[PDB]
RNA sequence: UACCCGCAGAAGAAGCACCGGCUAACUCCGUGCCAGCAGCCGCGGUAAUACGGAGGGUGCAAGCGUUAAUCGGAAUUACUGGGCGUAAAGCGCACGCAGGCGGUUUGUUAAGUCAGAUGUGAAAUCCCCGGGCUCAACCUGGGAACUGCAUCUGAUACUGG
RNA sequence: UUAGCUAGUAGGUGGGGUAACGGCUCACCUAGGCGACGAUCCCUAGCUGGUCUGAGAGGAUGACCAGCCACACUGGAACU
């Protein structure tokens, strides 16, 4: 059921008395495929240990996204640090047309029909943070009905 | 200066909502009242009141659902520096229909849906969601 | 304008049987099917996202014997057409005359079926058609013409076709050496190990 | 940024500056070799790079690279020039086309022969 | 003067004529007033081949327009089958 | 069937002629702002009744000089 | 001429770029900061998948590479869609003409704006559904579109008078 | 890193002129006309349907086809 994919692995460096210490970082995403997404970021001296720590962190820290039969409710904007993100609900049989970091988030969240675009910095950690936050603040016709005290005739 | 009283009303609402204020008061005008009407009729505010005769003051009772303000976003579209007018077929829909666009038409101030039904166009005052 | 080199090499690179041989023999008895071609065949390719997308497209192209120009035009058309681009691509390939000749069992391979088409041994609705890429429409009758009915290749191929699963969208009369393309095949009629979304992905970047 | 500011002064589109101006939007240019010599490259490289000073048909006098191992080129050699800088040779912004005009192809090349004007060996 | 004639379109060895009302001085495939029909001499005779808006052709003749020997023959052919 | 234009008298110091400015608001083709645009027209005024500042109604006619192809119809408003 | 029939025999018909990362494809030998490569980062001083040959492989294919050229990616002139404390960017400061913008009420006007009607917006091209060449390219029927302009008649909320 | 330009100039009256309106032309009269909503001067350029790219908005472009213009060795001129 849980769909998990590795987004990026980078080699970072810390300087000590006797030279550089190289460590690895792993950025991952986990999801049910029915509106649940979480990202994880792990650090370790070896690549497998880092990908593992990331997956553990990703399994918890999961959020709920109000999907509309494999697509979004409305066009949405996401922002985190240097990454500005835009997502649009597309028609049936179009697929996910997005970059790697956004595509992984949208795949595991279960968003089968998306037109996406990343502006500014394309740093994977802030791109996935901006995407997740964008999907999170996305509201349902039922939520807007509950707020307005009118329901559910938004037509 | 006080060159845009409409953007001020929206900002008074926006800031009041962010500051968890029960109500917001501002100097009144017919146009501010016409927008206050559309906001109330669409469930974005509780109720509005115009007190005074010589110096009218418009008060709006803000709406809070659960831990949050009802007005998520409220932006000025047409403004003194750049006027935005759209035809019936060019009318914008906020949040793919989940929000409202306040339009000023030949037959008064109404929502995007209302103007579309009435076959009208006009000045796009603001977007509310 | 046709791949003429060793055929089993293509199956070995894709890591699946591409039916480039008749099927008389088990693929493993003719080649090391589980190993890639060349000096570094046993090498495990830690294939990139681009690499998996490319390999899927190559696999599908190698099955039908289509080169890049005609295949990229098949995609352009699959996209232009209404509905699922991935599905439209598979239907366009499946509608090719050389493919239909193979699916009816007149040729042992798509390459044999292609030779039958080119060598003017195939008729569509009583009219001679020698274009491999010819798009066969529903209710069309593809037949081995009278002068080619005697060919031992055709008889041998219909025998091998009996050993393969029967295509639901075709009505073949083995005795007459004629068949009817009843309808376009649905996605559920074609192989599940074809990941056409990777091909749709490859042509959208 | 102001709508009023853009009405007065519209958005100015930057004009693209060419890295091959002596070509003047031509795939190649013909010229005569003025000097045929060697030059040492930039940090961190070291070599005796084969270059030529060429006077082109349009009057431009440029420096061009002579790629491959060995060349027959001397002063008064009529050569064909194409775009392409030599990263560690500042000023070198063009390449001589091997196997065209007075420029011979590279001797005994087997791989990438098209790039060095070498015809298919008889075998 | 104003003439009703054929403009040679189609392709090499497969012509397709366009019946046009035009000032005789313009080029054959050039400036025209009205498209008043078409003529396919390579038509498979199964479904269409020659179509003419005879109501507009007569309007133009009624206003002084001449007709080419080929277009006049096509009017005779359309007034023989239909 | 009477196509007409309206504007204010910019010049009257011309024998049997006047200069009229037709002002309009136009949406900027790029930046969408509504910009003021003026059209100065050399207009025929026989009898010289139109004065500087007067709002006048004008119609298009045949050429009356090298710069005049417009003539006065009525004086809409006069003396500010 | 298209096209159809007959004859003989696999016979007469495969090359080009690439394989260090970006980027699909790895080894040996030669060379030794040389000779040379290089779109960008960068390769070369004895284990060089980066030079040159070879074997193997990858990608295209009657083409393949290279150079030139436009737009894209470039939200990198940002109208849609950017910015100016320390990264490029607030004029050293003020007054102020033109210009831009302008509180609130009523009446009036109807220029902007909005609505409808009518005319026009050539054909071809693009797109859609068809038809014809064995297929395709190509040719072609009908439609859609030409998001525009103009005139006339209305609406009067907002902007202007 | 061009701010002022203009004497047939801008308008009037009458005569002439053209197929036709008109400073088109001439005599006389008035002193206008244009311009920071960019005149004048300088540089470049045939214009369009469209073409290429782009999700669009744009950007770039005006071979082949079709429409309009202009030219016909260079400068001038009329004749039919
Ligand atoms: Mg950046
Ligand atoms: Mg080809
Ligand atoms: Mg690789
Ligand atoms: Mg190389
Ligand atoms: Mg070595
Ligand atoms: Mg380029
Ligand atoms: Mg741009
Ligand atoms: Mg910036
Ligand atoms: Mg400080
Ligand atoms: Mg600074
Ligand atoms: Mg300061
Ligand atoms: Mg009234
Ligand atoms: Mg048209
Ligand atoms: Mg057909
Ligand atoms: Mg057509
Ligand atoms: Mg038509
Ligand atoms: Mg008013
Ligand atoms: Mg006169
Ligand atoms: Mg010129
Ligand atoms: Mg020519
Ligand atoms: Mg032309
Ligand atoms: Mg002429
Ligand atoms: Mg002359």
């Amino acid at each position: 059921e849980l769909q998990e994919k590795l987004i990026a692995v980078n080699r970072v460096s810390k300087t000590v008395k006797g030279g550089r210490i190289f460590s690895f970082t792993a950025l991952t995403v986990v999801g049910d495929g029915n509106g649940r997404v979480g990202f994880g970021y792990g650090k370790a001296r070896e690549v497998p240990a880092a990908i593992q720590k990331a997956m553990e962190k990703a399994r918890r820290n999961m959020i709920n996204v109000a999907l509309n039969n494999g697509t979004l409710q409305h066009p949405v904007k996401g922002v985190h640090t240097g990454s500005r993100v835009f997502m649009q609900p597309a028609s049936e049989g179009t697929g996910i047309i997005a970059g790697g970091a956004m595509r992984a988030v949208l795949e595991v969240a279960g968003v089968h029909n998306v037109l996406a675009k990343a502006y500014g910095s394309t740093n994977p950690i802030n791109v996935v943070r901006a995407t997740i936050d964008g999907l999170e603040n996305m509201n349902s016709p039922e939520m807007v009905a509950a707020k307005r005290g009118k329901s559910v005739e938004e037509i | 200066s006080m060159q845009d009283p409409i953007a001020d009303m929206l900002t008074r609402i926006r800031n009041g909502q962010a500051a968890n204020k029960a109500a917001v008061t501002m100097p009144s005008s017919k146009l501010k009242v016409a927008i206050a009407n559309v906001l109330k009729e669409e469930g974005f505010i509780e109720d509005f009141k115009v007190e005074g005769d010589t110096k009218p003051e418009l008060e709006l009772t803000l709406k809070y659902f659960q831990g949050k303000a009802v007005v998520e976003s409220i932006q000025r579209v047409s403004r003194p520096g750049l006027r935005i007018y759209k035809r019936k077929d060019e009318l914008p829909k906020v949040m793919a229909g989940l929000g409202i666009a306040v339009v000023s038409t030949s037959k008064g101030v109404m929502t995007d849906r209302a103007a579309r039904q009435a076959g009208l166009g006009g000045e796009i005052i603001c977007y509310v969601a | 304008a046709r791949y003429l080199g060793p055929k089993l090499k293509l199956s070995r690179r894709e890591g699946t049987d591409l039916f480039l041989k008749s099927g008389v023999r088990a693929i493993d008895t003719k080649c090391k099917i589980e190993q890639a071609p060349g000096q570094h065949g046993a090498r495990k390719p830690r294939l990139s996202d681009y690499g998996v997308q490319l390999r899927e497209k190559q696999k599908v192209r190698r099955i039908y014997g289509v080169l890049e120009r005609q295949f990229r035009n098949y995609y352009k058309e699959a996209a232009r057409l209404k509905g699922n681009t991935g599905e439209n691509l598979l239907a366009l390939l499946e509608g090719r005359l050389d493919n239909v000749v193979y699916r009816m069992g007149f040729g042992a391979t798509r390459a044999e079926a292609r030779q039958l088409v080119s060598h003017k041994a195939i008729m569509v609705n009583g009219r001679v058609v020698n274009i491999a890429s010819y798009q066969v429409s529903p209710n069309d009758v593809v037949s081995i013409r009278e002068k080619a009915k005697k060919q031992s290749r055709v008889k041998a191929a219909l025998e091998l076709a009996e050993q393969r699963e029967k295509p639901t969208w075709l009505e073949v009369d083995a005795g007459k050496m004629e068949g009817t393309f009843k309808r376009k095949p649905e996605r559920s009629d074609l192989s599940a190990d074809i990941n056409e979304h990777l091909i749709v992905e490859l042509y959208s970047k | 940024a102001t709508v009023n500011q853009l009405v007065r002064k519209p958005r100015a589109r930057k004009v693209a500056k060419s890295n091959v101006p002596a070509l003047e939007a031509c795939p190649q240019k013909r010229g005569v070799c003025t000097r045929v010599y060697t030059t040492t490259p930039k940090k961190p490289n070291s070599a005796l790079r084969k270059v030529c000073r060429v006077r082109l048909t349009n009057g431009f006098e440029v420096t061009s690279y002579i790629g491959g191992e060995g060349h027959n080129l001397q002063e008064h050699s009529v050569i064909l020039i194409r775009g392409g800088r030599v990263k560690d040779l500042p000023g070198v912004r063009y390449h001589t086309v091997r196997g065209a005009l007075d420029c011979s192809g590279v001797k005994d090349r087997k791989q990438a022969r098209s790039k060095y004007g070498v015809k298919r060996p008889k075998a | 003067m104003v003439t009703i004639r054929l403009a040679r379109h189609g392709a090499k060895k497969r012509p397709f004529y366009q019946v046009v009302v035009a000032d005789s001085r313009n080029a054959r495939n050039g400036r025209f007033i009205e498209r008043v029909g078409f003529f396919n001499p390579i038509a498979s005779e199964k479904e269409e081949g020659t179509r003419l808006d005879l109501d507009r052709i007569a309007h133009w003749v009624g206003q002084g327009a001449t007709i080419s020997d080929r277009v006049a023959a096509l009017i005779k052919e359309v007034n023989k089958a239909a | 069937k009477i196509r007409t234009l309206q504007g204010r008298v910019v010049s009257d110091k011309m024998e049997k002629s006047i200069v009229v400015a037709i002002e309009r608001f136009v949406k900027h083709p790029i930046y969408g702002k509504f910009i003021k645009r003026t059209t100065k027209l050399h207009v025929h005024d026989e009898n010289n009744e139109c004065g500087i500042g007067d709002v006048v109604e004008i119609r298009e006619c045949r050429p009356l000089s090298k710069t005049k192809s417009w003539t006065l119809v009525r004086v809409v408003e006069k003396a500010v």
